[PDB]
């Protein structure tokens, strides 16, 4: 299971696609998550959040024209989730963030 | 069917608009307080359908700009499927 910021970030870099332990908000959810339930790891086992667009509403990662971010959870293995976050561009920009979105750091 | 209520005459800032909506929406204890971190709110915690009440808004648009980009969250989650209902009173 590829969940740190260096296994997800590589992984990224070397396949251009998440590791296949993550799912997306909307298939976890159909599937039975229930966020208040704390029950991911329940009807996903060893499953993380991740691939959900990220719209960098605050602006605080570089723009470009064309460029568009993903997201993705990081460190989860079960119970309610975390903080950390992963950010990848369209043009393979790789950022993180381990305070819920307020700030972010360049890893690659 | 449920609820959230912000008083926007108690409203004194763009953190404390953030606070409020921790509150009354039971947030996690992370919560980001920023844009990004309610949108990531509205797409992976919180339950619908809601009815998000929001009096005196114009008073929060005052003690602020702020509150704007904040509805604005809202209503694009609406457009994007979450069941909202938005009262301005």
């Amino acid at each position: 299971v590829i969940n740190t910021f260096d296994g997800v970030a590589d992984y990224l870099q070397t396949y251009h696609k998440l590791p296949d332990n993550y799912i997306t908000k909307s298939e976890a959810q159909a599937l039975g998550w229930v966020a208040s339930k704390g029950n991911l790891a329940d009807v996903a086992p060893g499953k993380s959040i991740g691939g959900d667009i990220f719209s960098n509403r605050e602006g605080k990662l570089p723009g470009k024209s064309g460029r568009t971010w993903r997201e993705a959870d990081i460190n989860y293995t079960s119970g309610f989730r975390n903080s950390d976050r992963i950010l990848y561009s369209s043009d393979w920009l790789i950022y993180a963030t381990t305070d819920h979105y307020q700030t972010f750091t360049k890893i690659r | 069917m449920k609820k959230a209520v912000i008083n926007g005459e108690q409203i004194r800032s763009i953190s404390d608009l953030h606070q409020t909506l921790k509150k009354e929406l039971a947030l996690p204890e992370y919560y980001g307080e920023n844009l990004d971190a309610l949108w990531a709110a509205l797409t992976g915690w919180v339950e619908y359908p809601l009815v998000l009440e929001w009096r005196q808004f114009e008073q929060s648009k005052q003690l602020t700009n702020g509150a704007e980009s904040v509805l604005q969250v809202f209503r694009e989650a609406k457009a994007e499927g979450a069941d909202i209902t938005i009262i301005l009173s």
